[PDB]
């Protein structure tokens, strides 16, 4: 029966996927459907985009659903899509295999008695909404999305799949308005509950690697650039020519050399016009960025306009616009004096910390913790009778 | 035999969707329970049934020892079928729920499903084995999960917990083709075992 359609699959298939074939044909007949869990991941690896995976998952879709784990079944469908190129071949099948589930459960659920089937239902819809984001439909997609939201926070668990699944759509959907602060602190949460299983390649992380350092350079309040590298997706990929330079840009945020930045960025900024366009921001957030960090590694809290603008490379006409757009943006609150040319800082934002921000902290609680043993000294000696 | 309190453990994990039993094996599990506490009670009828899972990435106790079937039953359902059975602790889970019981008259035992070849050290379950005997608790190992190719770890832990000792250990080798697990182990020794001191 289909003992016969895995048969002429494979004399089609490349001798390539021929070995990995031959283990659905074993475990079919034997019924250790566990190790047919297996072979069905290690043969869509490395045959993503091979024409043979959609028409074989067909056969096995119509036979079991509940003989092999739902969790499984279903992640396999949404990778297929995700390679076919044929949007409107995408959102029918979708409709139908949902709708199969749902009416499944009513049955299925209480027979085997400890498997759920509505766990499913989820993992179909989110692909759903990225099938729209395909056929550039924003408004079927939000209405969707504000849905897979609510039903995500009813439970009390969730799965990862399912939780990756929901930052899949929302990704795609934030670059396209072209939204690069929306788009940055979404990737975040999506790339930490990331499964360790690869059904994603090289190509997505090192798309969404550019993606996420175009979207921290030309933001405005990203100072979080520490985070991509000690964080696995910008560290590792620093190996093509692309990544040399995009990698040191974000080391010249840091410690705030602006010689640096300025020299590399002339040179990339007529390859790549996504840079190009947003230019005006891109020379400012390096400016923006030194300003914060003065009043950091300070005790104090305040620092004259000639400071300033030395540390910019600014005059001081500009010192002081540089600061009226930092406080608009909500980098810094404060006073400006233009009298005693001061700018008297009151709150700063909180940032991530490093090794170094640790040491510095740490010696100003050295002299607090002094001041309260030897003003605790005085108070001993005094009404030493009186502590009744 | 009779006034023995049993924890019966049932596997759970992701080899219990083959249909290598019918109509897949965690549900042909579910029948066994039902047969073996009928088994026990209409012998006498002062034995009790626990019950225990392995669902979970730590063995559980959803049951203390009772007399009815029903009880037990409301447990399989409410577990699920994810998780995976580890011995050395689904057998220290049985052991502290064996340290309660109806009458203390009644000896110790433990059945165990095995649907996932064991991926617990042998040696972890050798330690854990000598420490069943002093108790007095044997363990029937029903193996149906190394069956799927996997060399016998349990002929060393039958072994070590098997000695003078009324409640003896038992290992039980199902058929891998379709033929119903629950029978089997019907008609298999759990009454008609015998002492062997």
């Amino acid at each position: 029966e289909i003992d016969t359609i895995l048969s002429t699959l494979r004399m089609e298939a490349d001798p390539s996927l021929h070995p990995l074939f031959e283990q659905f044909e074993k475990f079919y007949e034997e019924k250790l459907w566990f190790q047919l869990s297996e072979s069905l991941t290690k043969f869509f690896d490395d045959a993503k985009s091979t024409p043979l995976r959609l028409r074989l998952y067909d056969n096995f879709v119509s036979k079991f659903y509940d003989k092999i784990n739902q969790l499984s079944v279903v992640k396999y469908l949404l990778a297929s899509l995700k390679d076919s190129k044929d949007f409107d071949e995408s959102l029918k099948y979708l409709d139908d295999l949902k709708a199969q589930f749902q009416e499944l459960d009513s049955k299925k659920q209480r027979n085997n008695g400890s498997k759920d089937h509505g766990d499913g239902i989820l993992l179909i819809d989110s692909e759903i909404a990225r099938t729209y984001l395909l056929k550039n439909d924003l408004v079927k997609a939000r209405d969707l999305l504000d849905d897979l939201e609510k039903t995500l926070d009813k439970k009390d668990s969730i799965p990862l799949r399912i939780t990756n699944s929901f930052y899949s759509t929302n990704s795609q959907y934030f670059k396209f308005k072209n939204d690069f602060n929306s788009f940055y602190y979404t990737s975040l949460l999506y790339l930490s509950t990331l499964e360790p299983s690869t059904s994603i390649t090289l190509a997505e992380r090192q798309q969404l690697a550019y993606d996420l350092s175009i979207s921290a350079l030309l933001g405005d309040k990203i100072y979080n650039f520490g985070e991509l590298l000690h964080h696995p997706i910008m560290e590792t990929i620093v190996n093509d020519s692309n990544y040399d330079w995009l990698f040191q840009l974000l080391n010249a945020l840091t410690v705030g050399d602006f010689d640096k930045f300025d020299s590399l960025i002339k040179v990339q900024i007529s390859k790549i016009p996504i840079l190009a366009q947003h230019e005006s921001f891109l020379r400012q957030k390096i400016c923006l960025m030194t300003l914060i960090e003065t009043v950091f590694v300070k005790n104090i809290r305040m620092l004259s306009f000639e400071d300033i603008s030395k540390a910019t490379h600014l005059p001081k006409d500009n010192v002081e616009h540089l600061v009226m757009r930092a406080i608009s943006l909500g980098l810094l609150k404060g006073s400006i004096d233009q009298v005693n040319e001061l700018v008297t800082i009151s709150w700063v934002q909180p940032r991530i910390i490093s090794g170094d921000q640790i040491t510095k902290m740490k010696d100003r609680l050295v002299e607090w913790n002094d001041q309260v043993e030897k003003l605790g000294k005085k108070m001993e000696a005094r009404g030493q009778s009186i502590w009744v | 035999m009779v006034l023995e309190a049993t924890v019966l453990v049932i596997d759970n994990s992701e080899y219990s969707r083959n249909g290598d039993f019918p109509r897949t094996r965690f549900e042909a599990q579910i029948d066994s329970v039902e047969f073996i506490f009928q088994a026990k009670r209409n012998s006498n009828p002062e034995n009790t049934v626990g019950l225990i899972s392995g669902a979970g990435a730590n063995p559980r106790v959803l049951s203390t020892f009772t007399a009815e079937f029903g009880k037990i039953l409301a447990g399989l359902h409410d577990t699920q079928i994810e998780g995976k059975l580890h011995m050395a602790t689904a057998l220290q889970i049985a052991q502290l729920t064996l340290k309660h019981r109806q009458n203390k008259v009644q000896h110790q035992r433990i059945v165990a499903f095995v649907c996932s070849p064991i991926s617990d050290s042998r040696d972890e379950l050798i330690r854990l084995a000598k420490t069943l005997k002093k108790n007095n608790v044997a363990v029937d190992i029903i193996n149906f999960g190394e069956i799927e190719q996997n060399t016998e770890l349990l002929d060393e832990f039958i072994a070590a917990v098997n000695n003078p000792q009324e409640e003896t250990s038992h290992l039980l080798t199902v058929t891998p083709g379709p033929r119903l697990l629950y029978e089997n182990i019907a008609s298999s020794p759990i009454i008609l075992e015998e002492g062997s001191s």
